[PDB]
């Protein structure tokens, strides 16, 4: 599991990869770790699968309660109040890793959520167990005020570095660009892995297994 | 040895054509205190072959008791052999998987860089007698954070000169500097050539500091 | 992790570090470690870290509600009053090093320390974290009573540089804060 | 795993499964349990599988040696007291074996069972195995001295069948051996799955 | 630790119990009662902790007695047997966890005869014949050996003959006396008791 | 562990048109079975299946307390149930016991009550819902069947050769496992009629 | 404290032919949750007809390898020949029983041809027993790859499925495609797929390359 | 786990045991013996540990029957009773302790019969009557009841009915078989096989 | 338990207090420290008791046996070598933190450091004890290249006077020794 | 309170001819290191009593607290009465009883002084509820070293007069400063009398180190 996310001169890209695993076993081939909120908020996932999609159905369905109440638009902020104070209550027993990106009136705004309650304002962060091969191509290759394009690169250079290199890790990319008008979302951005293709023919015809007692049911 | 007093880090290593570079810092530690902030971690074997390594450091001073005097007694024999990269690797191996097979080993990770015959040669040790050659090494932290960077490189392209090698190895040493809680801004560097070994001095890196002002 | 608190005759001066860590991995450069509770109110926090921010966010919380109905301007020994009952109450279930300093107009310049069991002083200047061990001696034999304000920008300058020399855990870069009457000047130093 | 020895009027009969797992998960199905020290003796696998394959096959050395100095086979109950105190040397150091030795010896049919615990006792019949317990029920409801050579082994053959039915463990093919006086003879191997339908009908 | 055992025929439920009372290295009672009638035509052993075998028995015997006496008529063998598998799987999660380990015996005026099984993790298992305790392991390849689905009730006991002497053959323990129930079309019918002799 | 105490496989796979569920037949305890007719496999609603998996007890509350609340949906609302209705439904009911869990891990197969669009998915023993387009696996001997469907399935199979794909698969990895076996149950499904045989497998 | 294990993964797989022996395996190694190399065969020419897999901890697999490997030389010095098959499964057993109470954490699988010109493989345990198999697979992917040569090459559970024998272009085919599907599933399998066949006239190598994630 | 039992008299001793050879759960041999002839009038049982309790009764039996081998005469019951406690008490502080519970029984030409006892601490205790197991809690009180110093063996034999009726009575144990010898001035006698019927 | 070591032009100056402690209690107010091995070579020890006493009179007896077969001085680098001889061997049963110092005819003063690893360093001024990390920012600020003799005097007097009045284990009265060419001078102190 | 985090020290206490008087030092300890160099570890509560107390300190802060506000409660009242010393000695050690009965105790060890009616009273209390009188009363190390200074001299002359008693504290609180390793040389004297309450400043002692010579 590697997300990161990044802030240019005018939004915000968030990225992940699509492996979710089980044990040592690869259980999902196509996965998706970058969910809804808002619609300017979204978030990344990390840690346990399903503590990390019951939380952030919650907070998306008070904002949605909130937004409809006063009728505007909703601050990042007020995502980062709510979510640091019910993870610090639960005193750190739901393990969710998050990534917190959104533009505001304020502008871009991006926060780093560890399962404790400690959060963190950044231009640019990576969690996940594949993290330290992301953030290694971050302080190499940043600069400030990137343009959209130049970002993009930076992103998919990232995320594909924790697929390379942690086992955890390794799926189709995912991308995301969240600017002040235009919302992008690219489920597949870039397959950096296919699969061989099968050179025994394996099929034996229908009839080849024993059956001891059949039954048939008809519908309407 | 069951408890590493004083501490080394991380130590990098890649090829290049008609040479291996090795780069390490100057700092040992005891604990989260960085005690001894001038010290060598990296020992010249004689001409062709070179040695650094991580780990506990009094450890390190043994081995290099040892190794000094192997090297002095194939010299009093003057036949016209010496010992290649890969023998040290292969009785190097030897030492440490003996060591750990009576259950009190010895709290190191060594990185043998090698060139003869116009072969360059990089070799791992690992305290747990495993072994193997890679194009580019890592140890510590730099396996989780210098790795990526050496590795996509050498992918894209195979073979390197020695001007991008050092400069790549000065960036990767840059970015241990950030996120790695016990480095040090004193390095040194050194080169195994055809010529022979040279060592550089006690270099520094020029860290950027703007997202600071970003709230 | 280390902050330093220095007060003088017209008011304090802060100072702490950025660096946070995890184990023994680099999880933030730069930090903001000093809080702004009130106008002319910070503290500086150490410990946990999801700790010191949750408690930081009440006690401003409970003295904005406060300081409003007085229609005045909070006491600095009111605030570091919610400290103590705060971590004293959870001394079972917090790790917090805060220092409390800040001008008040009844009062002038104030330092008040709450270490991890919860107890409350006041003192001419006070160091905490995990860095403040290091700096004990160089603390005690730099410091004159008398200072001005520029000495004691000086003052905080060297002492956080030998911490974040010597100590793994403390490093990064150094923000530093200065309340008076007048009002807040702060800034990032190196060397 | 389960086997079973007894003896009878015409020798010693000797059955087990081939299964040989690793926790949940079966290794292989084809495991010869029964191991093959002389053309006059037989051992049996029980636990630690390379613990009951080496110890047996240090016992066949003393044997052979034995032969070459005394011009004289050994005898049932001397291999029995050489592996007893061969183990009991490991005693506690944590060794799987619960074997059992059959053979002819000069004093008739010869039945024994060593455990890794020092045990030592001789007797008429025995079963060996996690799936033991289901070995004892059905073979001694049928078991008699006078028996017959076709009924000793349809009752012998049957009473893996049970044992793997309702164990886990246990399973794979039927190995049957029988010893008679002049040397051991193999009389057939067969399946689980070719005996279910057999006692089906 | 004790024994039980679940014939089960075409038109009969065929149960037996044993009548020791455990204690230390002793034996204080030696004629004691497993069984319990919950109705006409259901039947009740129990097998588990020492405290938790009597009320559990009490438990369900009254919550059955008061659906006959309220609605007057019988509850089911099936509907019986799966209130007592609630009962335990609720408070199985609880600070007082349950440990008993008994099925049910029951014939169904329309259903005929049925059996059940029950862990005291409370799984519930339809099944033509059961057994408990440590006897199970030396008795179900007998009773999966000599069994035919249309087996007459003589057979039965004579079957239950066979499975009771391999008992006394190659255990650790005593057990002399076995009490035995029937059940059919006419109620809960008390056959002899099975014992051995001691001279 | 406690998923292994009394084990269990649980198969399901996608076909053309067509969805097929299989799963085993023997309940045991640790090393000693009991029978050969547990069901694992319960009925919600008309071309709509659900398996269960792991331990015993909780395969027969859970699908109990699934069945409570379907019923109480289907006559609130007049229409049937929808796949992805169900598969939120199981999930909340699992995350409702977030630290005294149920040890089951919950299979879900069946066709859209509209046309004859099919789904699977199946759930961690929280409640993490995983959807794919291929097969859905769950057990104790989980790696084998992971072996099979990888090396056997292909896209787009009329309902007879998925009945010889997904009968292969489990006869091959139930019988490599040890706590598993003892009959293998097929039921598969398609807009007209429901076919459910038992297939031939090693009964040791 | 010290631990002395740790594991590495690999995948090794053997097929015992009627006049070969193919043995493949991956070249990953791995430790936690990180890559050390991605040039990492198992596969060891003993002989000219012997070739031996080593999977789990590496340090054990260097030192064991290096073990047989002068045992080799002392039985031709001390009897004028080279060891056959069987005679090095013999051997490997006692020097496995050797260290019982602080073992190698070693699977170790030989193929290679008999004294007759036939496929033996001999599988392996970290305590010394073995046997003669047909087909075994062993390492971290052993659980994903012993069913599916059941059906394939063992031919079990088919109902009118003839038995053909394998041929040496289906094995090969029959290979490349289970680390395929192996490489899918697990994590420990990498990308070079080493396969050394062992035939009548000498040893001959191949690398397929696999996905890279 | 196993009964051993020491009625002594006033010229003769007489001795009994028990034949079950235990398991797991299960009986494998029922006619065991744990019987030892160290000479013409010295007996040998042993209880404890399975793997112990062969190898100390043969390391016993030729070192008594090196000594009559060499000096061409047998040990008294005396200095072959404290030659046991010699070996027990060495290697009991050793890295292999060792865990056996056994007497001797011994009838000497000049002192005529006598009794021993021994623990697994290697503690001799002369003794007019002994027994090891569970079955030594419910039957020293029998044996202290209908004792007389002056007893006949007929009434001993019979007194040990009383002794062996009570242990099927209130155990949890099977034992159906007993071994009895009796030893006088003529040597060892073997009575017959005491036993309970099971029909 | 505070020690101290400087070299300077001449040779070296040592330091050391004189506090023995037991849990929480003073076993003894004055203590020798420092251990005369030879004429011109010292050395400081620290951490255990027992086992620091045991050591040093081993390494007097080789070095002492091993000068007059020399009929030569011995060097300050034999002598410390004989310390990582010992304390890497039996790294597992001691707790030894000594720094050894002295005067030599060949190279002037020189300093060594030995802590409980068991390696070895030269070093230009070491510290070592329990209360030798409170005073890390004090020595580093303060300590200059090229001072006289009496200065170094004054340098370590401060640094030890700094260590014992905040460490609770350190304490007592400062004694201090000045290694040359000329002689040993040795002399106790307060404040 | 399971782990004491920042802690004081010995407390004495003796009676004397009309008055009881308290000396305790002025630092509190975190572990070795001595932290907060100028506390104050004496509370005057109102007229005729007073309290100083060992252990953790935040808990003092808390009890000075609670005491400080009942004192005010009875003023306020203002019928003409008060709190005896032995009733506050009643108090606290309901309190401490009732606080360790809930497995969380409160870390201290308190010494009440009082003069009340012509009656020196000098009350303990222990963590644990132990609670007694004695003319002379001693935490921590005192009890050891300096409690048999003060039984030596009172069971000799058993009345003292004011100069003969505050000579005596001052010789036993330089024993202190010599054999206790968390002790300082900053201490201060309070004293009851029929006059009040009074405290006495910052002092300190004289030590002698003659016998450093002695080698």
């Amino acid at each position: 599991t590697t997300i990161a996310g990044v802030v240019y001169k005018d939004g915000i890209v968030l990225g992940a990869d699509t492996r979710a695993t089980e044990g040592m076993v690869v259980a999902d081939k196509n996965c998706s770790k970058i969910h809804f909120i808002s619609p300017n908020i979204y978030c990344c996932g990390a840690g346990t699968a399903a503590d990390t999609d019951m939380t952030t159905q919650l907070i998306s369905s008070n904002l949605e309660l909130h937004s409809l109440s006063t009728g505007r638009l909703p601050r990042v902020v007020t995502a980062n109040r709510m979510l640091k104070q019910m993870l610090f209550r639960y005193q750190g027993y739901i393990g969710a890793a998050l990534v917190l990106g959104g533009v505001d009136v304020t502008g871009p705004h991006l926060y780093s959520i560890y399962p404790h309650g400690s959060t963190d304002k950044l231009p640019y962060v990576t969690m996940g167990s594949g993290s330290l091969a992301a953030m290694a191509v971050f302080e190499d290759k940043f600069r400030p005020d990137m343009e959209e394009e130049e970002a993009k690169n930076l992103v998919s250079e990232a995320i594909a570095a924790g697929i390379f290199n942690d086992l955890g890790s390794g799926s189709n990319i995912d991308l995301c660009v969240i600017s002040k008008n235009k919302l992008d979302f690219l489920r597949p951005y870039t397959v950096p892995n296919k699969k061989g293709t099968r050179l025994g023919r394996y099929r034996c015809e229908k009839g080849t297994t024993a059956v001891l007692t059949e039954k048939i049911t008809p519908l309407e | 040895t069951q408890n590493p007093m004083v501490t080394g880090t991380s130590v990098l290593g890649v090829k290049f054509e008609g040479g291996v570079v090795i780069a390490a810092d100057m700092l040992g530690s005891y604990g989260s205190l960085a005690r001894f902030r001038n010290i060598s971690r990296i020992m010249r074997v004689n001409n062709s072959t070179m040695l650094g390594a991580s780990g506990d450091y009094a450890d390190f001073q043994y081995l290099k008791q040892v190794l000094g005097q192997m090297v002095i007694d194939e010299e009093l024999l003057g036949d016209g052999h010496s010992y290649s990269p890969r023998a040290i690797h292969s009785w190097l191996t030897r030492a440490m998987y003996s060591r750990r097979s009576k259950m009190n080993p010895l709290w190191n990770t060594m990185v043998i860089g090698g060139y003869a015959d116009g072969e360059s040669f990089l070799g791992y040790v690992d305290m747990l007698g495993v072994a193997y050659e890679a194009p580019s090494l890592a140890t510590g932290y730099g396996a989780y954070l210098a790795q990526p960077l050496l590795r996509e490189v050498l992918e894209k392209q195979p073979v390197l000169s020695q001007t991008e090698a050092r400069d790549l190895v000065e960036r990767c040493m840059r970015v241990l500097y950030y996120r790695d809680a016990r480095s040090y801004n004193r390095f040194q560097i050194a080169t195994v050539t055809e010529k022979g070994v040279e060592i550089e001095g006690p270099l520094s890196t020029e860290t950027n500091w703007d997202i600071a002002h970003m709230i | 992790t280390t902050i330093m608190a220095v007060q003088f005759d017209g008011g304090v001066v802060l100072g702490a570090d950025s660096r946070t860590t995890t184990g023994s991995y680099i999880a933030n450069r730069v930090t903001d470690k000093l809080t702004p509770i009130h106008d002319r109110i910070f503290c500086c926090r150490s410990g946990s870290a999801a700790d010191t921010q949750a408690v930081a966010d009440a006690v401003t919380y409970q003295l904005g509600f406060h300081s409003i109905e007085l229609n005045e301007p909070p006491l600095v020994h009111t605030a570091a009053s919610l400290f103590k009952e705060m971590c004293y109450r959870y001394r079972e279930d917090l790790m917090a090093g805060i220092i409390i300093a800040g001008w008040d107009p009844q009062e002038g310049g104030q330092v008040y320390s709450v270490p991890m069991g919860g107890m409350m002083v006041r003192q001419s200047f006070a160091i905490g974290g995990s860095g403040s061990s290091y700096i004990y001696g160089y603390v005690d034999a730099t410091y004159r009573e008398g200072m001005t304000k520029e000495e004691c920008l000086q003052f905080t300058a060297n002492a956080l540089a030998l911490a974040m020399e010597r100590d793994g855990s403390s490093g990064g870069v150094i923000r530093l804060a200065a309340i008076a009457e007048s009002g807040v000047e702060r800034q990032v130093l190196l060397g | 795993t389960t086997t079973l020895a007894f003896k009878f009027r015409h020798g010693v009969i000797v059955a087990a499964d081939s299964r040989a797992t690793a926790g949940a998960y079966i290794a292989s199905q084809t495991v010869k349990k029964v191991i093959e020290i002389n053309p006059y003796l037989l051992g049996t696998m029980a636990g630690g599988a390379a613990d009951c394959s080496f110890w047996e096959r240090l016992l066949a050395r003393q044997c052979r040696i034995y032969e070459l100095r005394n011009k004289e086979r050994i005898s049932v109950a001397a291999a029995s007291k050489l592996l007893a105190n061969m183990v009991y040397q490991y005693k506690g150091m944590g060794l799987s074996m619960g074997t059992m030795i059959c053979g002819w010896d000069k004093r008739g049919p010869g039945l024994y069972y060593v455990d890794s615990e020092g045990n030592r006792i001789s007797g008429a019949t025995f079963s060996v195995g996690s799936g033991s317990v289901y070995a004892y029920g059905v073979m001694d409801r049928g078991y008699s001295y006078d028996l017959e050579v076709e009924q000793a082994y349809d009752l012998a053959r049957r009473a893996i069948y049970q044992a793997t039915y309702r164990d886990a463990y246990s399973g794979g093919a039927v190995n049957l051996y029988h010893v008679r006086e002049d040397g051991w003879i193999r009389v057939s191997s067969d399946n689980v799955a070719d005996l279910h339908e057999k006692y089906s009908g | 630790m004790e024994y039980l055992i679940g014939i089960q025929g075409p038109d009969y439920v065929l149960v037996a119990s044993d009548r020791v009372a455990a204690s230390n290295i002793v034996q204080m009672k030696d004629d004691h009662d497993k069984m319990f009638k919950m109705s006409e035509k259901i039947l009740l052993l129990c097998v588990g902790e020492a405290g938790d075998t009597v009320q559990f028995a009490e438990y369900i015997q009254k919550n059955v007695q008061l659906y006959k006496m309220r609605n007057g008529y019988e509850l089911s063998p099936t509907a019986a047997a799966n209130f007592t598998r609630r009962n335990l799987a609720d408070c199985l999660r609880s600070r007082t966890p349950y440990h008993v380990n008994l099925l049910l015996a029951g014939y169904d005026e329309h259903e005929g005869p049925a059996l059940y099984y029950m862990d005291y993790l409370a799984a519930l298992a339809k099944a033509p014949f059961a057994a408990h305790g440590y006897g199970a392991f030396l008795t179900l390849s007998i009773l999966d050996r000599y069994y035919t689905p249309t087996i007459s009730r003589e057979r039965a006991v004579e079957l239950l003959r066979k499975c009771l002497e391999e008992l006394q053959k190659r255990f650790i323990l005593n057990l002399p006396t076995f009490s035995v129930r029937i059940i059919d079309k006419n109620g809960i019918h008390d056959l002899d008791n099975i014992s051995f002799p001691k001279q | 562990s406690i998923m292994s105490y009394n084990g269990g496989a649980v198969m399901a796979m996608k076909g053309k048109n067509c969805v097929a569920i299989a799963a085993d037949r023997r309940f045991g305890i640790q090393a000693q079975m009991v029978t050969t007719d547990f069901q694992k496999i319960f009925p919600m609603g008309d071309r709509l299946y659900i398996g269960l998996a792991g331990l015993a007890t909780d395969v027969q509350t859970v699908a109990q307390r699934l069945k409570f609340r379907l019923n109480l949906y289907e006559l609130k609302e007049g229409r049937q149930i929808k796949p992805y209705t169900l598969m939120s439904m199981v999930a909340n009911l699992l995350y409702e016991k977030r630290f005294g869990p149920y040890y089951t891990e919950p299979v879900i197969a069946g066709l859209d009550p509209k046309t004859f669009k099919p789904f699977i998915c199946s759930l961690d023993l929280i409640g993490c819902p995983m959807v794919t387009d291929d097969f859905v696996v769950s057990g104790t001997c989980a790696e084998q069947m992971y072996g099979m469907c990888e090396s056997l399935w292909e896209p787009n199979m009329d309902p007879d050769h998925l009945f010889e794909t997904i009968s292969q698969a489990m006869l091959n990895a139930v019988d490599r496992d040890a706590v598993s076996g003892m009959g293998v149950i097929v039921h598969i499904i398609e807009k007209d009629k429901i076919t459910t045989r038992t297939l031939k497998a090693r009964m040791d | 404290r010290f631990s002395p294990y740790v594991f590495n993964g690999g995948t090794i797989l053997a097929i015992a032919g009627e006049d070969f022996a193919i043995v493949a395996s991956d070249t990953r190694l791995s430790e936690g949750f990180s890559i050390h190399t991605r040039d990492s065969p198992k596969c060891y020419k003993l002989t000219d007809k012997t070739v031996i897999g080593c999977s789990g901890f590496h340090g054990d697999c260097l030192t064991l390898t290096k073990i047989i490997e002068a045992r080799l030389k002392m039985y031709k010095h001390s009897n004028n020949k080279a060891m056959t098959t069987g005679a090095i499964a013999a051997m490997l057993s006692t020097i496995l029983y050797s260290r019982r109470f602080f073992p190698y954490y070693v699977y170790n699988i030989i193929g290679g041809l008999d004294e007759e010109g036939k496929g033996a493989v001999y599988s392996f345990d970290p305590v010394g027993s073995y046997q003669r198999d047909s087909f075994k697979a062993g390492g971290s992917a052993s659980a994903m790859l012993q069913p599916l040569l059941d059906n394939q090459v063992g031919f079990k559970n088919m109902q009118n499925v003839e038995h053909v024998p394998l041929s040496l272009d289906r094995a090969m085919r029959l290979v490349k495609d289970v680390f395929i599907s192996a490489a899918e599933r697990d994590v420990y399998t990498g990308d070079a797929l080493r396969i050394c066949i062992v035939t009548k006239e000498g040893i001959r190598e191949e690398t397929v390359s696999l996905r890279k994630d």
